[PDB]
This record gives C-alpha cells, structure tokens and sequence, in this order.
C-alpha cells in the first residue's frame, strides 16, 4: 500500500523518503506516521483507503535511523520524538496528547537511549505510573566506571505539572533507578540493557508482573535478568535520593496525588535535582541473579508462559542473537 | 512647574503611569493608585503585611553607579485601550518566590484574576526587565521577562531560587492568561555557565522584536564584568534568539562606562538613548566630570550588528563562548553628552525635534534639544530638587497632559512642567531658545504653549520655532 | 608525624585519582582472552640496536608467552 512521500516532492534529489516508522490502530482505523521527507506526518487507512491527517510533530522522526519511541494510552500519547527539526541536542519523554503537555526538565537524563515504554495501573487510578527504560551516560566519571548505565524511569500518570510559572508545564514526578543484572557466583556484570519483555502474572496482580531485560558487557555477552513491577515500585517509594542527605519533603518525590493537585513546588526541587534513587533494582527473588548468561551476543527478548501436556507450566524464552538467529 | 508633590514613607521602587486610570507608584511593601494631579491616594495595597508598608528586611543602597534593591520588580499595566472590557496591570514582587500577579488595571482594592510565582526575581538586589505584547493565532496577550532568578543563598531558610533545570533560565515568556503564567517548554533563554549573574536594565519592543539591555555584574563583588549589551528575541510564542551585541559608550573615559543606569526608546525616531557610567569607587572617590555620559543608538545598526552567536547565552549550534565574539555597537557621536552624573533618560519627538530629559544625582532635572546633525546641545535645568536627591532611573512622561513628566526621586513623584516659557519675555529672546514647547503669542505678548495661548484661525498668534527669530514682529 | 596530620590521613587513608597507565592514552599494552598469572620483562637490543621489551606471561594452564 503505497504511501509515497507525495507530498511535497524535493528539488535536489537526495533521501526524501517517507519511511513509515509507526503503525497503531485506533478505533478509527490503523494509524501510520512516517518521516514524509522530513516532515512526520500520520495517514489513516480504514477500508482500503489512505486517509492523510497532515503534520503530526512528535508521532514520527525527521530521519528513520532515530531513537525513536511512543506510548498510546486512552487518548493520550507520549513520545521521545522532537517535535522540531532545529531542537536542542536534549531527548525527551513528552506527553504530546492529552490535558496538557509536559515535558522532562534539562537535569533528569543524559543523553538517554530509550528502550521501551508502559504504563502500569496500580491500587488507586490515581496513582497510575509510566514506566519506561533507556540507557544513559554513568554519572560517575571514574576511569574505571563503565560509560553507559540502565535505568528504569517512573512517572506519574496524573501529573498534573509544577506550581510556578517555570514548572507547570514539566513532569513533576520524575525518578529514576539503576537496573541491575550481574552474576553472584562470579562478580559478572552486564550493565548495557538492550531489550524489555513485560509478562502480566496469572492473577491479575500488577505487583507481580514480570520485567525481562535483556543485558550485554564490553565483550558483547549476555545475560536475562527478571524484576517485578513491585520491586521496583518499593524501590522508588522507599529509597532515599542519591545526593540528598535530610529528611524529605512531605508529599514524597514522585508520588502521585489525589484530586488533581499540582505538586508542591518544595517537592518538585528536590526531585529536579536528586532525580536518580540511591537504592538499585535487582533481579526478583532470593539470590538477586540473572536467569542466565552466555557468551552470544543477544539483542531481543520475548516470553511465552505455557503448560506441558500434563498441565505443567514453563516460561520459555525467545532470543535473537546478533547472528540473525533465535534461541529458545 | 512646582509642587503637586506626593511624598511615601518608603523609597520608591517602582511607578507606571495608566492612561485613563491613576498613576501607580510601589513604595515597600504596597502599591499606591495616585490621581495624575497627586493629590488623592485612590487605593492602596497592602501585599506583605496586612497594615505595613514597612519594609520587611532592610535594604543598604550601595553607590549609585551601583543597581538598588526593591520588593516590587513589575508593574505593568496593558489591556487599556478596549472600550468594553477594562484594563490590567502586572504586579511583581520578590514576595512569594518572584510571585506576579495579573490585576485590573484601577481600583487596588479588587481581587487578582491570575497569578504565578517564579515570574520575576524573588532577590530584593536582582534584576528584573519585562514588556507585554500579544502573539499566536489567538493573539493571546504575552508577558517577556528577564530577570536576576539566581543569586547566592546565605539563608538556609528562606531560598527561593527557582528549580536546579530552571537556574541557567534568563528571558522567560509568560502566558497572561493560563495556568501560574505559564511558560512551555519553548519558552526561555538560557544562560552560559560561567557568565556569571546578568542585570537586566529594560525590556521593550521594536521592529517585531524584544529587546533587553542589559550588563554582566557582580552582586557580590558589586563590580561590573562585561561590556553592556543588548538581546534581542522574536516577538513570539516562543524563544527564537535572533542576537546580542554590545554598546560601546565609554568615549570620554580612560577605562570606559561599563555600567547602564537607564533606558529609553525613542518611540517615532527608531533610536534608543541609554546613560552609562564607570565605577565611582567603591563610596564616591572616584567621581569624575566624565564618569557619565548619554549615548544614542540606532536601531537599524543594533539589529544589524547582533549577531546569534553563544556568548551570555546558549544556543543549538554552538558551545558557550566558543565561536565569535559579540560584535560592538557605535553610538551616534554627534548625540554624545559627557557628565559627571546622569541617572536617567526619556526621550521622545515633540514638532519634529528629539527632546530629552535627563535625570541626576544631584537631583537636577535636564533637557537637551538635539540639532539637524542630531547635535547635543547645551543642556537646559528645568528643575531642581532642593534636598539634591538622586533621581529614579525612570522618568515618566504625563498621558493626559502633554506638557507633564513625573519626577521621582528617593521617596517622591513631583509633576515637572516640561519646560518654563515665562522666562523669556521678548519673542526672539524665546524663539531662539529653540524649544519646540515654547512658542511666542501675538495676544498677550508672552511665550508660551499652545494651550495656555488661543491659537486661532483667523490671526495666527501663536508663533512655532519652524519659523525662527526671523517673523517676530520686530 | 604530627597528631594532626596523622588523624587525618588514619581517618583518609584513600587518594582520591587514580593511578593510570604510562602516556597519552592510558591504555594497556594489550590485552587478550588467555589468562595471564605472572609477568616478567626484559628490555633488549636486536642485531641492528634497537630497544625491545619483550614480556614473559604465563598462563593458568602452565604454558608461557612471548
Ligand atoms: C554486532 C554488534 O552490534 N555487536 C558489537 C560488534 O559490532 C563489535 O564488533 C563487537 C566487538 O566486541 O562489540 C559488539
Ligand atoms: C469504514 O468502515 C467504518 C465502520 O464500518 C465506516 O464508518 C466508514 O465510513 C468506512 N469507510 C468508508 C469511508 O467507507
Ligand atoms: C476601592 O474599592 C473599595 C472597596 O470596593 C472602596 O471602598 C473604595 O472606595 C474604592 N476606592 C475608591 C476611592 O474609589
Ligand atoms: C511593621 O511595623 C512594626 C511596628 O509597627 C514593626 O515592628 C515591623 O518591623 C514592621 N514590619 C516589618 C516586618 O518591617
Ligand atoms: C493564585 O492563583 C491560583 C490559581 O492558579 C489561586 O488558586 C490562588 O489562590 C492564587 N493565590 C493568590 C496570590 O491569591
Ligand atoms: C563574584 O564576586 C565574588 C565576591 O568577590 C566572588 O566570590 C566570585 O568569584 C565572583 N564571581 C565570578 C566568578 O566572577
Ligand atoms: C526590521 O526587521 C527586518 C527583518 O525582518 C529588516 O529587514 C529591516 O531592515 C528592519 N528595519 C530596520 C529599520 O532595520
Ligand atoms: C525631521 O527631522 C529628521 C531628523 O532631523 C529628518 O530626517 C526629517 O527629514 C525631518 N522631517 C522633514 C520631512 O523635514
Ligand atoms: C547635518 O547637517 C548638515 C547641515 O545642517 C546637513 O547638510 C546634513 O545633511 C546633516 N546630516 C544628515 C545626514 O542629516
Ligand atoms: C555510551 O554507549 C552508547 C552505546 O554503546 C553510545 O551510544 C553513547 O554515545 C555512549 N556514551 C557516550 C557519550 O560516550
């Protein structure tokens, strides 16, 4: 289904493509969004027609090569996708559809490397979070520090932005954790995240769905570590900021309020500046360690819970490799 | 001419005059709405403590060349021209985190509409410049601000600098009409680190642009850095840096005139008039009959000459104080006026001549007409304030009668007569004076203004300088 | 060693910089997957006079590399 970059054909024939980098489907039909020669606009293809919406900055990058990444949720949509062209050299997780547009604050990320996005329905609706995991720059800049860390990022759903004419527009409820995955036996680390597979539990239990990353080192080997929508929770609820060594504000960084009240400007200072927690987030259960390791070099995890013919259940693991090749 | 003087308890530290409503002038803590005659206090407003203007923490006024400190940072009344709805003001304070609020523009006494905190510095000592104007499909009304947000925090108690992704924040754009003021995403200029603190003199609009004049300073030290200079910014819903340049005005000054005391654009002459001085020591020692001086600037060369380079402020295409250097702008060297102490300007065209009013330190008030070559001459006294005190950086023309200007100096606002024609009796003794306010009357032999002389049709008695000596009946 | 200067160096006893390798780059001579346990240099001239260091490692299982 041909969805040329006929509109606007460039002069100077060079790479004005329009590389479809999106594809959803809404109840108005599948939604597609492409560069369009740089200029990212989405097409609504219903019964056998290809409806243009027009521009739609956010929804598809300039370059089809980008860190690109969106969520939709109800009628809302967030992105990682700049919305201009002549943007700063800042990425950041945009809520580009809904109430109003928020944005993540200059100090929460460095030079971040989004992975993947989603939004997580806890107790209260209003305590709704997203939660979404990239790569960044190591804030420790030893010789001996690795470049790059994993991390796991939180917000809250309802945000309703900052107190102050400077902070309303911002998410006020950023925090963010270190994932770790590294082996107890033998002192094996592999910091660099590659790919998320989450698998909701039998029981309906949010606090029991299941985090898969998958991990590589300097050596580009691999390991699958496992979390849980609650052990990070308690991590971002109970640990202290790293950096920050008084008592915490009242109404707690990061935490959701009830009857759409913004958040306390006292609160969202201390966030906006100690934005990483202290405390790690390892692997589920006892002896915090990966499911396993290997020396290939795996790129995408996905996970399939199923009973054996006598009513047994497995969790079977589907891996690429950097090979061409999957492994189960 | 003389006296319709209003006098406050507490300095004054800011005054903007409505077109149709009262003359509002902060002292402290409050917000006075005074009738043009300053006769009668309207309303009063009480924003710290519920009776007291006193101000809360004590401010020591360092020396001249050096900024002073104040709780009112905004006031900035717009909306006034509707017929239908009424007008509204912008009151800015240091009060509640650099809190702003939008009020209607009258009776003090009413409730805000809006109101945002984090608009205008919340540091009695720092900077802070801005200017309304309206843009968008909406043509929503907009609010550009500069300010002083950051300044060392000894008190461990009552910090109020805005959040650690808003500290390098130095022009924000505030929309008038939504939640806190808001400013998105898009909407501010940032600094370069290592700039240290920058003081925004004024903020005013010119050719589809906003302009800020400003100089890098030391409020620790108490000493300027830089050379003064000038942002400029699109007239937009967002920040679109088009450029900075400096202003050069240290002619008759071995080290130059690094500091900017006031600013004013000549509205129909698309040129701005600034007074700069060098330091006078760190009490008054230094002072010299050169350490002031007035300079005008075209437009034109200062849009041309500001380039969109990362100097105080940063940019996408660049790393700060990496690429070239701001270039410097010349001022018009015929317009140049050494002094020894000049604190304010106004300017503005009356006939067809530039008239300027400047302000002193000995609370002198001049007035200098300028030429075809736009020529400085002598300057005129026009008043003189008897306790000699310096006056406010700001000189504030009269909206409903032509031939005011509100003086303010200390803690008083004095309605000065824009020029004294009765001290010229015979008509080549006036009209040669050349003061497009002064015209020679063929009724009751005397000069003055077109007002106080029934200019008729039918016998042209009054007599304009466009003629010169040369018609008197002599 | 006055009982200042040595309280605080008792209670500091860590530098804070590191210690890197030898010149610009401060990488490793090289690096490999073997296993390496002991090492012993010996700087050396060839038949034409040029200096060369030739390191002796030894592996976990018993053999040596030139
Ligand atoms: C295929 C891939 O992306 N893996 C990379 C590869 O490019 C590189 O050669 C290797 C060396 O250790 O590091 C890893
Ligand atoms: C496609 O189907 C939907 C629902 O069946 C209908 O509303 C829509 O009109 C159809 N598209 C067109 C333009 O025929
Ligand atoms: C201002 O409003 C108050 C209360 O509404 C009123 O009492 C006062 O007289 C008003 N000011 C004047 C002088 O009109
Ligand atoms: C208000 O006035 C009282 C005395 O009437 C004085 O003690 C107080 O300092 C003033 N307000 C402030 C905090 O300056
Ligand atoms: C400031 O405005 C808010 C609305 O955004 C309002 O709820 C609050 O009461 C106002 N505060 C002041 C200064 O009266
Ligand atoms: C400003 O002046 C203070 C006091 O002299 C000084 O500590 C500081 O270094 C100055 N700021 C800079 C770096 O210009
Ligand atoms: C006003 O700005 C435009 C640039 O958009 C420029 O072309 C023009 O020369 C400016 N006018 C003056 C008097 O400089
Ligand atoms: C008014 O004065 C200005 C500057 O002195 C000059 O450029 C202009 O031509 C004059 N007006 C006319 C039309 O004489
Ligand atoms: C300056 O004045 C002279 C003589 O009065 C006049 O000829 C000249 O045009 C003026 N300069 C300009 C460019 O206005
Ligand atoms: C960290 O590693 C990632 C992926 O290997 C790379 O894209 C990024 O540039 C590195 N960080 C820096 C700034 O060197």
């Amino acid at each position: 289904v041909n969805i040329g970059s006929t509109k606007g054909s460039c002069l100077d024939k060079r790479d004005c493509e329009n590389y479809i980098t999106l594809l959803e489907r809404r109840s108005e039909g599948l939604l597609a969004c492409g560069t369009n020669a740089r200029h990212p606009s989405c097409w609504n293809l219903v019964n056998g027609t290809v409806v243009p919406l027009g521009e739609m900055r956010g929804y598809a990058p300039f370059s089809p090569d980008e860190n690109s990444l969106v969520l939709f949720e109800g009628d809302e949509v967030y992105s990682t996708i700049r919305k201009q062209e002549y943007n700063g050299k800042i990425p950041r997780f945009r809520r580009i559809r809904g109430e109003s547009e928020l944005y993540t604050s200059d100090t929460v990320m460095q030079n971040p490397q989004f992975i993947k996005a989603t939004i997580v329905h806890q107790d209260q609706a209003y305590d709704d979070k997203i939660y979404y995991f990239f790569r960044e720059d190591n804030p420790d800049k030893n010789p001996e520090a690795p470049l790059n860390v994993s991390r796991v990022a939180q917000l809250c759903r309802g945000d309703q932005g900052g107190e102050s004419s400077l902070s309303v527009s911002k998410w006020n409820t950023f925090l963010k954790a270190m994932l770790v995955c590294s082996d107890a036996a033998t002192n094996k680390n592999f910091n660099r995240l590659q790919d998320v597979f989450l698998l909701p539990d039998p029981s309906g239990q949010w606090r029991d769905t299941r985090v898969y990353g998958v991990f590589s080192n300097p050596w580009n080997y691999s390991a699958v570590c496992v979390y849980s929508l609650g052990d990070i929770d308690k991590v971002f609820r109970t640990s202290s900021l790293k950096g920050y060594h008084s008592s915490l504000p009242n109404p707690r960084p990061g935490k959701c309020l009830p009857d759409q009240q913004p958040i306390p400007t006292e609160t969202f200072q201390v966030a906006d500046r100690h934005p990483e927690v202290a405390q790690r987030v390892e692997p589920m259960g006892p002896l915090k360690t990966p499911l396993f390791h290997s020396k290939y070099h795996y790129q995408k995890v996905a996970v399939h819970r199923m009973q054996a013919s006598h009513g047994e259940t497995f969790h079977v693991l589907y891996l690429t490799t950097d090979r061409g090749t999957i492994h189960k | 001419a003389d006296e319709p003087v209003w006098r406050s308890e507490q300095a004054i530290g800011a005054i903007a005059a409505s077109q149709e409503d009262g003359v509002f002038v902060a002292s402290g803590s409050c917000l006075d709405q005074l009738d043009y005659s300053l006769e009668h206090s309207l309303s009063r407003l009480y924003r710290d403590q519920a009776g007291n203007c006193t101000e809360p923490v004590s401010l020591a006024p360092p020396a001249r060349p050096r900024p002073g400190s104040s709780f009112s940072k905004l006031l900035l009344p717009y909306r006034e021209g509707a017929a239908g709805l009424g007008g509204l003001l912008l009151t800015g304070w240091t009060f509640d985190r650099g809190a702003c609020e939008v009020r209607p523009l009258g009776n003090l006494s009413r409730n805000s509409l809006r109101n945002g905190t984090e608009v205008v510095s919340c540091h009695p000592q720092g900077s802070t410049a801005g200017v309304v104007y309206r843009a968008g499909r909406n043509n929503r009304w907009y609010l550009a601000v500069a300010a002083t947000y950051v300044l060392p925090e000894p008190e461990t108690a009552s910090r109020c600098n805005p959040a650690a992704s808003d500290h390098d924040t130095a022009i924000a754009l505030k929309d008038t009409e939504g939640r806190s003021l808001a400013t998105q995403e898009l909407g501010r200029l940032k600094l370069c680190e290592g700039a240290g603190s920058l003081h925004f003199v004024d903020a005013f609009l010119w050719n589809g642009s906003i302009y800020f004049p400003y100089y890098p300073y030391n409020y620790t030290s108490g000493a300027a850095t830089g050379w003064p200079s000038m942002a400029r910014i699109a007239q937009s819903t967002e920040v679109l840096f088009q450029g900075q340049a400096s202003l050069d005005c240290g002619h008759g000054h071995p080290d130059g005139r690094r500091l900017l005391l006031s600013s004013s654009l000549v509205e129909a002459l698309d040129v701005w008039a600034g007074v700069f001085s060098a330091a006078a020591g760190e009490g008054q020692e230094r002072r010299s009959p050169t350490t002031t001086a007035l300079c005008l600037f075209r437009m034109s060369e200062i849009q041309a000459r500001a380039k969109r380079v990362s100097w105080d402020f940063k940019t996408a295409e660049s790393h700060c104080k990496e690429g070239d250097q701001p270039e410097r702008v010349q001022p018009i060297a015929s317009s140049t006026l050494i002094h020894s102490d000049l604190t304010s300007v106004y300017g503005t065209v009356v006939m067809n001549r530039t008239v300027l009013f400047l302000g002193t330190g000995d609370g002198q008030l001049l007035k200098v007409i300028l030429g075809e070559n736009l020529t400085s001459n002598c300057p005129e006294v026009i008043y003189e304030i008897k306790e000699e005190t310096p006056v406010f950086y700001k000189l504030v023309p009269d909206p409903v009668k032509n031939i005011y200007i509100y003086l303010t100096a200390g803690k008083e606002v004095r309605r000065i007569r824009v020029a004294n024609c009765n001290k010229h009796k015979s008509c080549s003794e006036c009209l040669t004076a050349t003061d497009p306010h002064c015209g020679w009357c063929h009724s009751l032999q005397r000069c003055t203004f077109q007002g106080d002389c029934v200019h008729s049709e039918n016998l042209e008695n009054w007599l304009d300088i466009s003629s010169g000596a040369k018609k008197c009946p002599g």
